[PDB]
């Protein structure tokens, strides 16, 4: 993945949470948090390190129940008779129908779905999975003592990352839908980032930027909105400051429309990584043509 | 549904025999509006096949249904019986009643 | 001249040449009198055949042009290339109005429906796609082949589309729900072209084949499909049983259509020749050495007793019919 | 723009304004209910042709990698795994997303992926569409008038930039002394006295202006009811879901009262018949919308 | 706002100040539907209409082929009830908006109120409201106006004044709704079904009874025809409160009776405790509608025989609601 | 002739148990639809 | 991308088609079906051994 | 048929980096080929005035090209001494074709679709062979640099112009000149013969008397710089009318496709229509900036194209 990523406190710390569960057996992820936070480049980029195939499904308009199914019986299938490290990262705007959450929860706890493999799609999975115990030399021949094998191999290999937006209703909702979701799976409230998370990003983003100015004067009563800003801050602080200033001000925006009746879009850091952005790009072309 | 409601309405025109559907208000909101449809034709042919005009030597008076002509026998009428005082039950459409 | 009895002659009337590539196809206007051939160098020239004088080329696909189409209102013509694209033509101006993407590989037939809103496309995918006139968008896809898909053709009403494809098998889909009414497969090779009875010719048929006149009144759509083992078969859509087999082309049939009396099987193919056939009597009256090359398509004019045949000699010839 | 854009155009006239600004770029409109907009989506990709797409409420999950810009460069090229099929991303490929339902909504991740633009009516600009329609409509004399001049004032400004532009361009570029070489004094003087009659035709162009401002006063107040009547059109859906009225339906209602007055047939007072149509606006649009 | 209590005119409204491109949604409360409206309109204007029921998928099918057929061949094209497909309907204005039609063509869409419906629906097309009129004099002038001229103006000279009484009658049970307690038990579906068998009813036996004659003796008409027949099958039937029945037998007997056609019979007594309704002396169509549109502006319950005092907390409740919508949109 | 060509893909991993695959694979084609096979091997295919 | 493979000794028949070049044209210019996937040549692509 | 060039232009190609010297109509196809000094032959499509493609085959300046009756094969001729033979189907030099010393003038094909005519400074005519490349028989009798040669509808006779003030006509059979003109007041340049659409009208527009057979003879134009057009009759050999009002040497002429009007270009910037029949359609057109080189008329289409010294060919509608 070529994308440049800004490391903060809460990254490094959100990583190890990550590779904590990813090198446990039967390790399922619940990444709740803002959209466009980072939760699946993050998942994508730990994945990686402990040689998990990052495995996402491709939902369309089209896309359906067997579709939903086909894609779980191609992941089993690697999971369980390849032995292949897979690390199944989906999105609850895949969840497009209640079957869809009706074959994880069964796969969250028990680690293999009874009706999802029949006729001779079975016949073919078992086939794979006798060869499949060959290759760890074991000699398996029936097939009730296989499919244990392959639950086993599943339950060991596979690992399923769940990421949804905090809604509260949801959440509620979701704790009856899937009792597995939160039971099977590790809680990790991403949420949206704090102020000093802001602060960070804004204080490396900018680093290349100028923003010095040594006659700067500090005003009597600093507008402080990160709490651990230096009490006499510099002109790049102060610049910071009110970058973060500026998405909180966005926050407060929607609160007060959604209050009044309208209609809000919400915030996601995305925004602030635009903003920054831009900012650089601006001071970067408007120092350009002034000199 | 529309098809069985058609088929059934088929079945009575060319047989002459009168429809009793009781808890006619059953039926889903939707499938009522198009069953509204398919009576309004039956009724239609009725009307046409009253007037003075008509002989009997002439072509037998048809109506439209299923995307077929079923011949329409006087005889042959429609009825609903229902209770509205049910809660959840569908809402007849003004169209059709 | 008996106006639905009428031949073609041996005796040519117009030898049109502008081409310089092959000619694909050759159609007529329903309306105005002027037709219209696609050759393979993506080049769409008018011609009027009263007359044989040439009008103006439309060009602006990329790749060699395949099939061209009217609608019944001859307003629209319905052109489709190798490259990929259908583009859609307004006739009284001579643009191209709408381009049409969405076949992963080369196009090789199109079709305006019935109705005028809606256009039938076959292509190297294995797919038979359906588009909208007013919007151009993909609305449909017909999957079921095992092969290219050559042509496509609709019915009177427009209810069902044939195609024929290199699988050696004809289709018989339904557009309403997409299913295939039937698998017509007797052909021993790959079939090339096909093309529906008309209205005028199913009491023809039905006592030519000596078929029993049926309850419902209608004897059921036929189809005829020419191929590439020198045979001519005739389809009944209903039955799924091939009526007749027509056997006399020394090459690969490349198209077959019905007199517009419907009263003779006219049909072009690569042994430089073109025949007309009696299905009353399974036999060949006449046959004429249309080009010096192989004969790509023909058409057969509703009313006008005009006969025009494409050629891969890069050479449109009309022919008078006495 | 950063992230890919989303248009919010209930009128649609953004669309257009994106298809003329990228019809050199061969831009080509797809949607999202087209069941070929993947090859027009890998087209694109592949080519680097600038894409726009409609009807973004039935989005299709496939633009997400497209959206996120999750591009993989190795070799040289870049690489977007589209579905289950790399293809080569040119750098000149953009997407646009456009819709005409400005009350949709978006769930948060294609909120976070898209950069929102709302083409929303301000009172402003409505009161400058009514001002400019009922000056063409009750003086079309002056409604040409003023619109040759504003052409006029705007090749007149876009001349000055470029003589300024020269002129520092000339004296930048002297290899050497100015009266060293005498084809660059005539450059200067060519330029210097360029502007000069521009000047002037700036200033003879903003005196006519001023007599057609003047005489558009007349019209303000109109312009300015308009405005007030739409905004309360508008507002209208805070009682009743049903008076969902589009900004088109104004434009309909202050037509017919323009041009298909039964009022004005006989009435040739400018007065008279800003009076009539002042007074008939208020009817008609009271008597459609009730 | 004298035009809105005329009954609406969709004859200009549909040929000028309707687009071919722009659907006719045509809204109703629930009791009402427009479809009957556009039938009338599409017969008098001589122009072909196709009438589909949403509901059904291959309702979904008929449709998209006669708006097909339709916008090339300038034809009318009506689907009602189209409130229960809402998903259907943002696909339906999504092929409008791209559409060219012909000059002719137009598009109704029957439909009863409901939050359900699109919001782009309603931006995209023009609506129409069908309610209740809001007054006795309004609910006339609709009567009226709905029932041709040579209906009315058949062999019989009573005939006219028959129809106006009817006009009354229903006027005055349509418009006793709006009190729901006092004016009647429950909210009774009074509506031009019930008229339009009332009218065929009146026709069948003045017919029957007067053989072509012109003239017709007052007490000769079937009054107990009349009477008992609306009181068990036309509008009876849907009464199922026994005090309901007997307040509809109250008002036909009130008013179908031979004294009706005197000179000083009284619709109403003391509606302002002074002055009464009177029996208009016309014996022609025109001369009833005259008087109809002579009727004074205020109207109190006592015209429909109800205490004046019924309407006090409905037109206090409507005022503070008035303020209230005002008072959301500033 | 109709004939649909079928070529064997060899590899250095290919082994009998391929080849017999391929050897289901035309069979199935050629006994079970009717299908015309032409098949066309080369002795360098002939690893065992 | 240019190829440079070594080893030639071990050749895998699998490069009969690239060596062969039995490509078609039309439907996206240059096809070869390596194998069984209907892969797009490259123009600029050369292999050495 | 009435077709007329009209004083609005349809295309403008411009492409050569060379004056064009030469521009031809291909028989089938909806091609226009043009030659220039560059050495380099453009093909161009005059329906929508693309650039097609170039053939730079040839050394030094190319001067005269031609076609055939089927289209199939295009000659020529430039200043390298030599004459190259075209494929057009894959546009390529097929065969390239030495002697005839100095530069070579004008080439030409027989309708026959086998020998090949050319003219050079050398003051001789060489005939030779598609097929092969062999000059078997070359025509010699005039004096001076031949400019242009033409051949007949049939391959057997052969005019050929030159500066020496006469324009000779020779026979493939006997190689002799059968009529020799030795009457223009300055250079002759160009010429052009007669096609059967307008014999008939030859014969009452100048009062000729037919002969025995009846048959009014083959006819002859040539342009010269002395600014005058006149039309000659080969069978006998005098003057029927001579066409004056061009300002400047006249560089190329032919007969419209429907035999009735004439169509001439000129060194005076403009292209002229005349009339023989009655002198009433005197139609001055001006074409390009500079001096206007050759010109050529669409059998069918009604379609002219004009070259010129200004590196611009240009297409003119015919109504
Ligand atoms: N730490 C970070 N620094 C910079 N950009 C980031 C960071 N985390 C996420 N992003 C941006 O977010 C995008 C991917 O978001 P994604 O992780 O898919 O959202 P979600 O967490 O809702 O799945 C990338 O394009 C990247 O630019």
């Amino acid at each position: 993945l070529d994308v440049p990523l800004v490391l903060f406190n809460e990254v490094l710390d959100h990583v190890l949470r990550i590779d904590r569960i990813f090198r446990q057996p039967q390790g399922h992820l619940l990444l709740i948090g803002v959209s466009g936070a980072g939760k699946t480049t993050l998942s994508r980029f730990v994945a990686w390190m402990n040689g998990l195939s990052v495995y996402q499904i491709k939902v369309h308009r089209k896309y359906t129940g067997e579709d939903f199914d086909e894609d779980l019986r191609t992941v089993l299938r690697r999971s369980g008779c390849k032995n292949e490290k897979i690390a199944f990262i989906m999105d609850e705007s895949n969840v497009l129908d209640s079957g869809f959450l009706e074959r994880m929860n069964t796969l969250l706890a028990n680690g293999e779905v009874p009706g999802l493999f029949e006729g001779d799609e079975y016949a073919t999975l078992m086939t794979q999975c006798k060869e499949g115990a060959q290759k760890e030399g074991l000699m398996l021949d029936s097939h009730e003592e296989l499919y244990k094998w392959f639950t086993s191999q599943v339950i060991r290999n596979l690992h399923v990352v769940f990421t949804m937006n905090p809604s509260s209703e949801g959440l509620k909702d979701r704790a009856a839908t899937s009792p597995a979701l939160f039971n099977r799976c590790v809680l990790n409230w991403f949420g949206d980032w704090s102020t000093e998370a802001l602060y960070q990003v804004g204080k490396e983003f900018t680093s290349k930027m100028d923003l010095e100015k040594p006659n700067y004067i500090v005003p009597d009563y600093m507008p402080v909105v990160y709490d651990k800003l230096p009490q006499p801050p510099s002109h790049r602080e102060a610049i910071v400051n009110s970058c973060v200033f500026v998405h909180q001000t966005l926050h407060q925006a929607n609160a007060r429309l959604a209050k009044r009746g309208g209609r809000t879009m919400a915030i996601t850091p995305r925004h602030y990584l635009d903003f920054i952005n831009h900012y650089a790009n601006l001071f970067h072309e408007k120092r350009s043509e002034l000199e | 549904d529309f098809q069985a409601m058609g088929r059934i309405f088929v079945g009575l025109c060319q047989v002459g025999a009168w429809g009793c559907f009781d808890e006619f208000n059953r039926l889903e909101e939707r499938m009522l509006s198009a069953v509204s449809q398919q009576v309004q034709c039956i009724q239609e042919a009725l009307r046409e096949h009253s007037n003075p005009n008509y002989d009997k030597t002439s072509a037998p008076i048809t109506c439209e249904l299923l995307n077929k002509q079923v011949k329409v026998s006087p005889d042959m009428a429609i009825f609903i019986t229902m209770n509205p005082g049910y809660a959840g039950r569908s809402n007849l459409p003004d169209n059709l009643k | 001249r008996d106006p639905k009895e009428w031949i073609p002659r041996p005796p040519e009337k117009y030898a049109l040449s502008g081409h310089r590539s092959p000619v694909t196809r050759v159609i007529f206007h329903p309306v105005f009198s002027v037709m219209v051939s696609a050759s393979e160098d993506a080049t769409i020239k008018v011609w009027d055949y009263e007359t044989g004088d040439f009008e103006r080329t439309l060009k602006g696909h990329t790749d060699s042009v395949q099939d061209i189409s009217f609608d019944h209102s001859g307003k629209l013509l319905a052109s489709c290339s190798a490259d990929m694209t259908i583009k859609l033509w307004d006739f009284q101006g001579f643009e191209c109005i709408r381009t049409m993407h969405g076949h992963d590989h080369n196009v090789s037939s199109v079709a305006i429906m019935p109705n005028g809103d809606h256009i039938v496309s076959a292509s190297r995918d294995k797919t038979i796609k359906m588009w909208e006139v007013q919007t151009g968008y993909c609305v449909k896809t017909f999957t079921g082949h095992r092969e290219w898909v050559r042509m496509v053709r609709p019915n009177q009403d427009g209810t069902l589309i044939a195609s024929c494809s290199n699988d050696q098998t004809v289709r018989v889909w339904v557009v309403a729900t997409k299913e295939c009414k039937a698998e017509l497969r007797e052909h021993e090779h790959v079939v090339e072209c096909i093309s529906w009875a008309p209205e005028s010719s199913y009491s023809s048929i039905s006592e030519a084949t000596g078929s029993e006149t049926k309850k419902s009144g209608k004897p059921g759509p036929f189809l005829l499909s020419g191929s590439r083992d020198k045979t001519i078969k005739m389809w009944d859509v209903s039955t799924g049983m091939c009526l007749m087999t027509l056997v006399g082309h020394d090459n690969w049939v490349r198209g077959v259509l019905f007199h517009s009396g419907g009263k003779f099987i006219l049909s072009c193919a690569d042994d430089k020749t073109l025949r007309v056939w009696d299905y009353k009597n399974k036999r060949c009256m006449k046959t004429l050495n249309a080009h010096e090359h192989f004969v790509t398509s023909l058409d057969f004019h509703k009313t006008a007793p005009y006969v025009v045949t494409g050629s891969v000699d890069q050479t449109v010839k009309v022919w008078e019919c006495r | 723009f950063n992230r890919y854009p989303l248009i919010i155009d209930p009128s649609g006239q953004a669309t257009e304004f994106i298809m003329n600004e990228y019809k050199d770029r061969k831009i080509t409109r797809t949607s999202f209910l087209d069941d070929a907009f993947r090859k027009n989506l890998e087209s694109a990709l592949r080519f680097g042709n600038p894409l726009l797409v409609q009807d973004v409420e039935s989005y299709d999950p496939v633009l997400n990698p497209v959206l996120n810009r999750e591009v993989r460069r190795t070799g040289g090229r870049v690489l977007i795994t589209l579905g289950d099929q790399d293809i080569d991303l040119s750098p000149s490929f953009v997407i646009f997303l456009s819709t005409r339902d400005p009350t949709v909504e978006f769930p948060p991740d294609l909120c976070s992926r898209v950069t929102f633009v709302n083409f929303t009516v301000t009172r402003s600009s409505l009161q400058s569409q009514c001002l400019n329609e009922v000056l063409k409509a009750e003086r079309p004399d002056v409604d040409e008038k003023r619109s040759d001049l504003l052409k006029l004032q705007g090749e007149f400004q876009l001349r000055l930039r470029q003589l300024e532009k020269s002129l520092l361009q000339a004296l930048n570029e002297v290899k050497g002394r100015i009266l060293d070489d005498d084809t660059i004094i005539t450059t200067l003087e060519n330029l210097k006295r360029e502007a000069a009659e521009v000047t002037r035709k700036v200033e003879e162009t903003d005196i006519v202006m001023q007599e057609v401002e003047t005489v558009s006063q007349q019209y303000l107040p109109l312009s300015t009811a308009c405005s007030s009547i739409y905004f309360t059109m508008e507002s209208l859906k805070q009682i009743h879901f049903l008076y969902q009225y589009s900004l088109q339906f104004f434009l309909d209602i202050y037509h017919n009262v323009l041009y298909e007055n039964p009022n004005l047939k006989g009435v040739t007072d400018h007065t008279q018949r800003l009076s009539i149509i002042t007074k008939d606006l208020f009817q008609v649009a009271f008597n459609r919308v009730a | 706002m004298s035009i809105m209590e005329q009954p609406l005119d969709l004859t200009h409204i549909v040929g000028t100040e309707v687009k071919p491109n722009t659907p006719v949604l045509m809204c109703s409360v629930p009791g009402y539907d427009a479809s009957g409206h556009v039938e009338d309109l599409a017969a008098e204007q001589n122009t072909q209409i196709t009438s589909i029921a949403i509901g059904s998928a291959e309702g979904f099918n008929q449709a998209d082929k006669a708006i097909n057929t339709a916008v090339k061949s300038g034809r009318w094209v009506m689907l009602k009830n189209v409130h229960l497909a809402p998903g259907w309907l943002m696909q339906l204005e999504k092929k409008l908006h791209s559409l060219q039609p012909h000059a002719c063509f137009r598009l109704f869409l029957t439909m009863e109120i409901n939050p359900k419906v699109p919001v782009n629906l309603l931006r995209a097309g023009r609506i129409f409201v069908f309610e209740p009129p809001p007054g006795v004099k309004a609910n006339m002038l609709r009567t009226f106006s709905s029932i041709p001229v040579s209906r009315i103006c058949k062999s019989p000279n009573e005939r006219a004044r028959l129809y106006f009484l009817l006009a009354w009658f229903h006027a005055i049970i349509q418009e006793r709704l709006r009190y729901a307690p006092l004016g009647w038990s429950k909210k009774y579906e009074f509506g031009e079904s019930d008229l339009r068998s009332a009218c065929d009813t009146v026709d069948t036996w003045l017919d029957d009874t007067a053989k072509g004659r012109q003239n017709i003796s007052p007490d000769k008409i079937p009054w107990s025809a009349l009477k008992t027949l609306m009181a068990q099958s036309i509008y009876g039937g849907r009464v199922d409160n026994e005090f309901d029945q007997r307040l509809l037998n109250t008002f036909l007997e009130r008013l179908f009776t031979t004294r009706s056609f005197d000179s000083e019979f009284k619709l109403a007594c003391k509606v302002d405790g002074h002055k009464d309704i009177q029996m208009p002396d016309g014996i022609r169509r025109e001369e009833f509608v005259q008087w109809v549109e002579l009727l004074p502006d205020t109207q109190t319950p006592s015209w429909l025989g109800l205490p004046n005092n019924a309407e006090r907390v409905l037109l206090t409740t409507q005022g503070v609601d008035m303020i209230s919508k005002m008072l959301k949109m500033q």
